[PDB]
């Protein structure tokens, strides 16, 4: 792993964000609004989907 | 002398001409440089600025 | 730190970061008044002597 | 700088600037995607991490 760290960044290509990361995007006010596409995932307080 | 095709117009110097010399005037000159465009509007509004 | 919204500047839409779309300090088309090195990014910008 | 090897492996302890200084591949990668030059996480850890 430590030696092939450079091989990962060698590929000049982008990565998708996780839904948890895209979910942090929203302010408390508009987390509940229809504009939050990640709501279909927030099913359980104690578990993430 | 091409003001109208310039990036910073007369209100910038009109502000900096009398602003007090504290850090807040620096931050204000920075926040005045927020672009006005649909992308910039959505980015500012989602942040509730 | 103030000028670019770090909670929303996470992406691109052209081959430019979103922070370039929100604040002029962050795009490469605006130049500082004084130059000692030329900038790395000069796609649509052309310099005239 | 010749004997040191960067390893971004955590949400913390993955500063893009340091690991870009230490390796040329991460330097190219960060110059490709300036929006990845961010410290809220979001900077892509390698596939193993």
């Amino acid at each position: 792993a430590a030696r092939r760290i450079p091989h990962f960044y060698r590929v000049r290509r982008e990565v998708p964000r996780t839904v948890n990361e895209m979910k942090q995007d929203f302010v408390v006010t508009d987390f509940y609004k229809v504009g939050n596409i990640t709501l279909y995932t927030e099913l359980h307080p104690f578990f993430d989907f | 002398a091409h003001e109208y095709h310039n990036w910073l117009r007369s209100p910038f110097s009109r502000y900096s001409a009398t602003c007090p010399n504290v850090l807040h005037s620096v931050m204000t000159l920075a926040a005045m440089l927020y672009k006005i465009s649909p992308v910039s509007l959505v980015l500012q509004t989602k942040a509730h600025i | 730190r103030i000028s670019a919204l770090p909670g929303l500047n996470n992406g691109q839409l052209a081959e430019e970061p979103l922070s370039a779309y929100v604040n002029a300090l962050h795009d490469h088309r605006l130049w500082p008044p004084f130059v000692t090195h030329l900038p790395r990014n000069m796609e649509g910008v052309q310099v005239v002597a | 700088i010749e004997y040191s090897l960067p390893v971004p492996f955590h949400r913390f302890y993955s500063n893009p600037t340091i690991c870009a200084a230490l390796s040329d591949d991460i330097k190219r990668y960060v110059t490709e995607f300036p929006h990845y030059h961010r410290h809220d996480g979001g900077f892509p850890l390698p596939t193993a991490f």
